């Protein structure tokens, strides 16, 4: 099963040995970028080209061999077995990116600086294989979809209104050297975008007291609506992290997992009248409904075993215990009134 | 269409128009299952749509109208198998599957397990592809 | 009931079919704005006017027909039935905005650029119909009303004091070209507003070591008081989001809702001596008080069914169960001491 | 004014000056209601203003001084109806209302429901306008 | 008791009638400030002085009469009764501020612009009477004293090191016009303070690639340490707000409050051998210890009644109930084994 | 035991007396730095050197005597007793820093301004002895290691892409005075670093509408990814602070601590066949396994006593109580069916 | 000094060297108080310093070494009075104080309340200054 | 290797192939310990690896394969001693250690404590160095 051993190393690294390999690859890729940056500078333009030639000729070969080895090793999983299974694996976006960058590098070396410079940037997207960072950020953003839309909409509306008012108050003022700064609505909007994001290049500043008053009343209120998404997302991340300390231990969910599968199979097996499950004649109609109920009960019980602890489980536990003790107490009661 | 009246009336022995815990327990005991009060409680709760503690006929139609082969339910069965897969590769040993299905949970009898192992594991070798097995079911 | 079907589509969209329609309307409105921006620029002033004429002449007609259809379809709800009911519907602020923009566009086309330019901006407020974003932001802000006031007050006081001190330390310093930058308290205040909101245009910078020291001690402390509302509101939003995962399931609140209405009607029905509710003579005075107590009990029970789970419910559940079991145990005790 | 002394003394059979759970239960049993201890517990708790477990006379005046037709209480009755309204349009079918009020919660008798359906539903058609019905009550 | 009625209006406002009065006073004070700002401007210097004279002459009289009425009305509370009690009331910082501003205004009007201008600023501290904003901010800051110190210390250390490195890398570079920007460590430190607080006036920018690299590596990491206190305080405020929805209802803490006082008095009364508390002879030594234990039990029970709900109360409740039921069950057991 | 008394004062201060001493030392060190800053300025260069000479000659002696006293007093703890124990104490980083600064100061005074200036800065790292600030920050950062990496990676990628696009759109535009601002990819990257960290020096501003549009679309989205770590860390700090109010009281963990040690010793003692623990012959094999189980039970119970309260303890408590009551009830049942 | 040996030995009837719940209950019953097991549980818990469920002699010294007239405890008594003060002015009516101290909590007898009302309320008028009353105690 | 079959079979008296609570309790009672049901419950739970409520043979091998002298477990014993150390200096008085180990928790007999005090405390003076004592164990 050396195929799975190779696939674990290339696709699913966990050890320090694989960490060193990935770190080396990432640092080689990063070193590649720096020499590209220095090539645009006129002083270092000459030598950088010849250095980059010999760097690229080996880096395209290194990445090309790695891709075909990765593709072959992907067949160990039953999800990708077979020719169509492997074609399903190449459908993944990361494999598409790798294929595109390899083919583009080969074509570029066959024949343009604006292309190789962009390719050496796209190569940075290789380091992350499993897509964990996107898989986390997307979920966290999707949970809070409403408030982000609300704050962005309100901030955009405030920017649109305030910029027009400032343009109205400022379009007739001359600068010190002499150039109408707010000569059009586009310039006022460019000023507004700079101020809401608290950058403040200082290339455009209001000149009249009306504009200064409007900007002063505008900044203290509309600035908060653009620093709010970070405050929402950070708190969301922290709260999500906190739940990791209250996980139900993985060892205790096994019986529910077995029960779900067994009940599902038993519900399916009723379709064959000669199946051995009948060995435990109109009663079969009620038997099917009983198994149908049991399937839903098992499915409901499975989901609760994968969630963190909550007060609802305490309430349910007390509910079950109370009636259990109650019926036993009533039984003892009846045993006493027998005499 | 609407043949469920017969089954609903069979469950509703006293004919009040609803299905209570006592009737369900009596029907189960007629089959020799001997459940506890708690199991009947969850079984009735899982169907109850008006939150009264009993089962009405339209709720019976609503429950019977549900169907399997929905992705939201197929993913549950897929996740259930992955608990026992030591590698997530989509393969499980026949002996481990037999031991798990016999010695845990509902504890099926050997005859059901044997029919299952022939309905699946067409590969015949040491590892069984459970993905197609879930797909068939 | 096609009236309700139309009202659901126009006022209360849920489907992708309605989503496409609203998206198309919003993008048409947004496209309208861009050509307005390019009209102020001298180069594109000519053609933009004629394009905007033919855009506006169709957009005013499209919005006009939509308004009357929306008004008619609003009569399906009993809240707006009747002539006075429909006049109650037009009282809503969104309908007022739509009517104002339609009438203003018609009047403008009848006869001015500074008016149509503002109208094309106010048109953006049409996209959101239910007012959900405001209905959420207002509640979240209202919950935290105290701390926002506190931080704004303290920050404003600090700005007022520090700006005066800087003005005192800086009013006699000449710039490099030569223009007294802090020649008045107003200029120092304008500098202070720019710095507290961390914009920093750089048009006014202190020149003497006293001013630099004061500004350095001022920035590191008073800046936090103006980035604090965003930090409060983001955490509030995240905490409000978290509660959505602990909602009591809607199916379980029905019996309490029925009980509240029934008890209220029974309490009201006692006013008629011949009402059938008496069929279950000074006892009626106590009966009325019993029903009065039951009404309050039912009302209290209804509210708890709409709140998320909390430890208080666990405490109350244990309280009830304990005395129930206790009295049954005491009953069995007495049955035993009978002999 | 202050005729509540008679009712308070009627509830206070033993004359200790307070209303205990036993007295309330005895009075209720005199009317054939047969409540449980828990219901009496919540009923006394909902009025208790000094948190001692008993009801004093000034607390009785305070409870009796409360009045309906307050918006904070009318909104509760309005929200209660909206649970059964499938569209929020302000209309509910007569049959659904009858079934809900007969088969859930307090389970009123048919005669009370009939008087209710005539005190409301002046429209006569298939849908009943419950907003004016709440307003009248 | 009109004295208490007046003191409630002046010191402890709750109604809209008092809200209007305080709002009017605050707006008059704020209007006073604006004319002071416009007096520094040369154009409006003349008229502003005469307007401010007639404004101040009435505002000093209005505040003077209010102070003596406030002082007299403070005697309704037993805390301030008596001459020494009233002298204790004037010891409060707000009364000191009011007295100082009144006396200073009177003295200024007796005889200087730099004094009255500052006095009109200090007058803004009058609006808040109870000190609630400070009483909240101080507590919230005091709870989180450790982390604020940590982050400030680390940020300051990073600033000190990075600024020295930039000074080392930059002290020999000439600007375009020609003026050594980083000619001393003080100038580099001034640049560092501007950058860590993300203001960026742009008056000093690095010129050499070493300085640019150091600043780029410095900004992305040391900036976070100065925006962190706001993130801590906002989350603290939100979490403190959340607890307000889980308050134990005030009506239920009365019996514990009565019990604490009664037990304390009973513990004290044992000191007199002829006190009536003995009516319920070496047993008195054990009686005193029993009452001593009861006092601590009552004091412990009182504190729990003022705290919000928590899981510890559930644990304690189950603890008590379990042994209660256990001993009753054992009693019934013994009753059975009697036969 | 005066050795421990001295070590407590120098290493482990708790009192106000030690607080004053440490405060005085820190303020002397800080005063030392300021005169170093003023020495670089040409005006104060002369006198500052002679002042710093006499300051340093006494400060190096003060720190030298303190180090040897600290080293000797460290022998009171058994961890540092013996010669090798004391050499283990000097291995700590803080002692290394102190030794380095003392030796460097002595060498500098023996013989250079760029060295003493750096030494007077490194001296600030002396104030914190226990390393609490680092010990807290490191743990808090380590808990949230995943999200910080995610956000930094995404922000860096966005910066890299957007800066290249802006460079492509801007490399051919001339400034007003005339100097190609975006003449290379390095200049565009320097502009990008300034904008993502919302500093905005304003030395480089886009000139063409394409660049302005790209920057406007870039700022509103990529800025949040660099203010996010502060939002994460602040919420983490606040949540960590909240748990401090739910600590299990230290007095209640003693019995578990004793039980763990006793069970461990009993498990170890079985190795000697003649140990007295046997006084309570193939049964010893089962006895060893029983003690092995008991050791794990005790170890598990110890850990739960150091954690704050959680719902899991409530669930476990109900679990134990329910079966206890259940078996007693069944016993009473059997006692009844005996007859 | 250290006369507490006599009292500790008096409580420790069986002489095991510790104070158990049974001994405390027996001593209390000798005085006719008849407490429940729970009250004894909290009373022992409030003193226990080693968390074993019993009371040792050094813990008895530690408990007896505590003293009143500490601000952290005086503030508690001050806050307790403010619950009944309808205005926070520092005055409470004599009748309200008498009713509260007689009909709530420990329910003192009339004779103790009368001695209290003379040890305090030197003002004689309708309102009693409780701040000095707390100060004296 | 694999001599644990003998011990496992000794615990498994009835030979079902698993170790149940009843068997463990019977074996413990054969030694005169008399544990409660709860202690047996935690003892079985602490080993159970498949979460069924019983102990299988491979779980017995897994439990027996664990070894001490791991830092994650040595730190626990080190922290346990620091609770009684009043200064954290690494020294504890012999009398205090004897009292704690005799009067708390498992309550060892005097003979075991005496053997312990000679296996440790080679210093002989008033303070015992517990760090080396933990290291040896």
């Amino acid at each position: 099963n050396i195929q799975g051993r190779v696939y674990n190393f290339l696709e699913r690294p966990t050890g320090w040995k694989c960490f060193v390999y990935h770190f080396t690859v990432f640092l080689i890729v990063l070193i590649c970028l720096i020499f590209s940056v220095l090539s645009t500078i006129q002083q270092y333009n000459n030598l950088a080209t010849e250095t980059l030639f010999w760097m690229e000729i080996v880096l395209v070969v290194f990445f090309g061999a790695e891709y075909v080895v990765r593709l072959w090793s992907a067949g160990c999983r039953s999800k990708y077995v077979g020719v169509w299974g492997r074609l399903r694996f190449a459908r993944k976006p990361i494999s598409v990116i790798d294929l595109i960058v390899v083919v583009a590098s080969v074509i570029v070396l066959c024949v343009a600086i604006r292309g190789i410079r962009f390719l050496q940037i796209l190569r940075m997207l290789h380091v992350d294989r499993q897509g964990g960072t996107w898989r986390l950020l997307g979920s966290v953003v999707f949970i809070h979809r409403q408030e982000l839309i609300t704050t962005l909409y309100i901030g955009f509306l405030g920017l649109i209104f305030s910029s027009y008012f400032v343009y109205l108050a400022e379009k007739d003022a001359i600068d010190s050297s002499g150039e109408y700064q707010f000569g059009s609505y586009a310039d006022a909007l460019w000023w507004g975008v700079v101020t809401v994001t608290t950058i403040g290049y200082g290339d455009k500043v209001p000149q009249t007291w009306i504009g200064k008053t409007i900007a002063s009343c505008f900044s203290v209120f509309a600035i908060s609506f653009f620093a709010l998404p970070a405050g929402i997302l950070g708190s969301g991340f922290a709260l999500k992290v906190q739940q990791k300390q209250r996980q139900k231990h993985f060892n205790r969910q096994i019986p529910a997992a077995a029960s779900l599968i067994q009940t599902a199979w038993r519900c399916y097996a009723a379709e064959n009248p000669d199946s051995a499950t009948w060995k435990i004649e109109h009663h079969r109609a009620a038997i099917k409904v009983i198994r149908r109920m049991q399937y839903f009960v098992a499915k409901k019980k499975f989901q609760q075993a994968r969630k963190p602890y909550d007060v609802r489980d305490v309430i349910e536990q007390y509910s079950q215990g109370h009636l259990n003790l109650m019926v036993r107490i009533k039984e003892l009661q009846r045993r006493l009134d027998q005499s | 269409i609407a043949e469920f009246k017969e089954a609903f009336s069979l469950f509703d022995k006293d004919g009040d128009g609803t299905i209570t815990t006592k009737e369900l327990g009596t029907v189960m005991r007629s089959l020799g299952q001997n459940p506890t009060e708690a199991e009947l409680q969850d079984m009735i709760n899982e169907v109850d749509a008006d939150g009264n503690g009993t089962i009405d006929f339209p709720e019976f139609l609503t429950m019977m109208a549900r169907k399997m082969k929905d992705t939201d339910s197929e993913e549950e069965i897929r996740e259930a198998f992955r608990v026992f897969d030591k590698d997530g590769n989509g393969y499980i040993s026949a002996a481990e599957l037999r031991h798990v299905m016999t010695n845990l949970g509902e504890k099926l009898t050997d005859e059901e397990v044997d029919e299952m192992i022939r309905e699946a594991d067409i590969d015949g070798d040491g590892q069984v592809n459970y993905e197609e097995f879930v797909q068939m079911m």
